[PDB]
RNA sequence: CGAAAGGGUCCUGUAAGCAGUAGAGUAGCCUUGUUGUUACGAUCUGCUGAGGGUAAGCCCUCCUUCGCCUAGAUUUC
RNA sequence: GAAGCAGAAUUCGGUAAGCGUUGGAUUGUUCACCCACUAAUAGGGAACGUGAGCUGGGUUUAGACCGUCGUGAGACAGGUUAGUUUUACCCUACUGAUGAACUCGUCGCAAUGGUAAUUCAGCUUAGUACGAGAGGAACCGCUGAUUCAGAUAAUUGGUUUUU
RNA sequence: GGUAAACGGCGGGAGUAACUAUGACUCUCUGUAGCCAAAUGGAUUAACGAGAUUCCCACUGUCCCUAUCUACUAUCUAGCGAAACCACAGCCAAGGGAACGGGCUUGGCAAAAUCAGCGGGGAAAGA
RNA sequence: AGGGAAGUCGGCAAAAUAGAUCCGUAACUUCGGGAAAAGGAUUGGCUCUAAGGGUUGGGCACGUGCGUGCGGUUAACAACCAACUUAGAACUGGUACGGACAGGGGGAAUCUGACUGUCUAAUUAAAACAUAGCAUUGCG
RNA sequence: GGAGACGACGGCGGGGGCCCCGGGCAGAGUUCUCUUUUCUUCUUAACGGUCUAUCACCCUGGAAACAGUUUGUCUGGAGAU
RNA sequence: GAAGCCAGAGGAAACUCUGGUGGAGGCUCGCAGCGGUUCUGACGUGCAAAUCGAUCGUCAAAUCUGAGCAUGGGGGCGAAA
């Protein structure tokens, strides 16, 4: 079930990106500027209960544990294990490479 | 804030309504539901 | 000129079928486990940028086929 | 054209209607005023010297409350709510489309009718003229943009019965 | 004579000399959450509603600013086939005292027969 | 597309929501409600696991398949039969998993009639009417 | 004296019919591959006989350590089990 | 998810709490039916002298409905328009 799913494709309901997800579990400071362009008072539940896999905030503890039991979690989880697309393997795909010297 | 999240005023995501309750509130003071008063001059 | 066909150009997204020491697990037969084995089993992999469509207002084709043709009727200082 | 009009920005006046003259807020209300953008947000007529395009207020058939008046039926100083008109195929006008007569056709002329562009900004002039200072132009030249108009589909978006 | 004291009238409180109704004649009147009541001190009444109104989030072709697609029409053909309405008719301009012209005066002009639309008049509202 | 009520007298119309499981749910209140308030997490396919049932059936001693006198409650065991729910786990596709269909938008308030109900067939469905409750009058 | 002869609603139990599942004979369809497959017939009236079927009623007996018992707590010294 | 009922935990008892059970209501979502709210709806010499679509109210009762019968114009009937 996606919420109005006629304006799903929308850059105005566009959802974060997985190579920026790997990114954030890679390094905490992409995630801390991530993080900073929000507003933590208007977040669920403080900003306190945050799943970075999924790049979702959730009111609760036990609403973010019952959260990691579910699919869509294990969905991105199974996306994350295989990698994300990135410019570099879109430069290996083609066989193009970069010289610096 | 905290008015919001005691009462329910919820937007979407849980994000507190502080307009409406705002609203709730002024109308609680014009409508004799707070109590208050101007005290009078001492003499 | 027409109808097919072939080639190109686009659109989709990898056909049917077969196979596989890929497949969570379950049940049998015996060497009672040593891919033990056989059976089933979403899915995965290979054959396979494959299959399908392509002018209906896409392109090319004397030199890829088959067919059509010097009419009929009406009228005019 | 005139003005202590230095420059810049203006003020008053003249010819001029070619070309524009905009979003928006507010219905406890004579809806008129506020805010902004802008070159500017000028004023009128063709209705209102009664009057069938669409649709809101003056506004008002029948239902109903509330207030005022009345013995009452009811009326009103009033306030509120809900409430049936429903063409076009005719003639003219207008927009387009054919066409007899002159053999058919090709290439032309042009009477007459219509007519179209508009405004701002930036670079240079130039930190120059002018000026105590603060500030601060213009002509020629160049490049964009606003509004309007006429086309077009290479590209990008939208549209899918290519079912 | 007594009132449903209903309608209605009705600023109070004292007095007197009247002595009963009607009196009449003077005087003068301005707790930042308490106390008291059988927890509460309420109508600022819950629930309910195709009742009337204002606002918020979501939402979007309501616009901005329009574009495109499908079906059925409209269109063309075969067959079939009405009605409303109709003094006569239908291009305008200025004038036509009675604030009205389509017909008159003076001008502009003006060329057969037709089709799709259109909604300015003219017609059209059981007007 | 981008913006998101800038439209309009007025969000009219449309869009958004919608099934089910689970977490959670305020003021007010006639304590019954409000309430599906609000606000959240999930849902496909496949391969398994677990739980929830029914029927039948006891050893001796005498008379002879029944009568006694006993003896025992581990049948807590065997045999056979049967159906639909519920919970848990792995694996797997994905732009969608109540995949069509079906299917609440929600909230803050004000006025108003208590509510359910009823009427102007063919312009008005309502603060109109009725209602339970309350009060008065007449009659032995 | 009984029958004729009697409200609405709720769940529970019995029976018929329908629906569903398995086997068998016969027939039909499918059959590149698969499918001991998918589908169709397989019935039994009124009227009678016989054996049975909740409630209730009868006999024995006398119940507290109360018992029996429905999904739903009713029954019993006015005699239960 | 109202009374009634069972169990457990307390309480001297009355009662209190927890988990079940039960199935009340001019209760509620909603199919048929009944009704008729809205829409610049369709239709406007119509399919129709009141019809059509979507939407909406109600849906176990003051619900819907047939036949028989009764009330007749100075009248009747009227949850009253
Ligand atoms: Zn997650």
């Amino acid at each position: 079930g996606v919420f109005a799913k006629r304006t799903m494709t929308k850059t105005r309901r566009r959802l974060r990106d997985l190579d920026q997800i790997e990114r954030d579990l890679r390094s905490p400071r992409h995630l801390q500027q991530y993080k900073e362009t929000k507003a933590a008072e208007d977040l669920p539940g403080l900003g306190l209960y945050y799943c970075i896999e999924c790049a979702k905030w959730f009111e609760s503890e036990t609403s973010l544990v019952g959260h990691r039991k579910g699919k869509p979690h294990k969905r991105r989880l199974k996306q994350l294990k295989e990698g994300a697309y990135t410019h570099e393997e879109a430069m290996a795909a083609i066989g193009y490479r970069i010289d610096n010297g | 804030e905290m008015l919001a999240r005691k009462s329910g005023r919820l937007l979407k995501g849980g994000e507190p309504d502080v307009d409406g309750v705002a609203k709730q509130v002024l109308n609680d003071f014009m409508r004799g539901k707070i109590p208050w008063f101007t005290p009078a001059p001492e003499p």
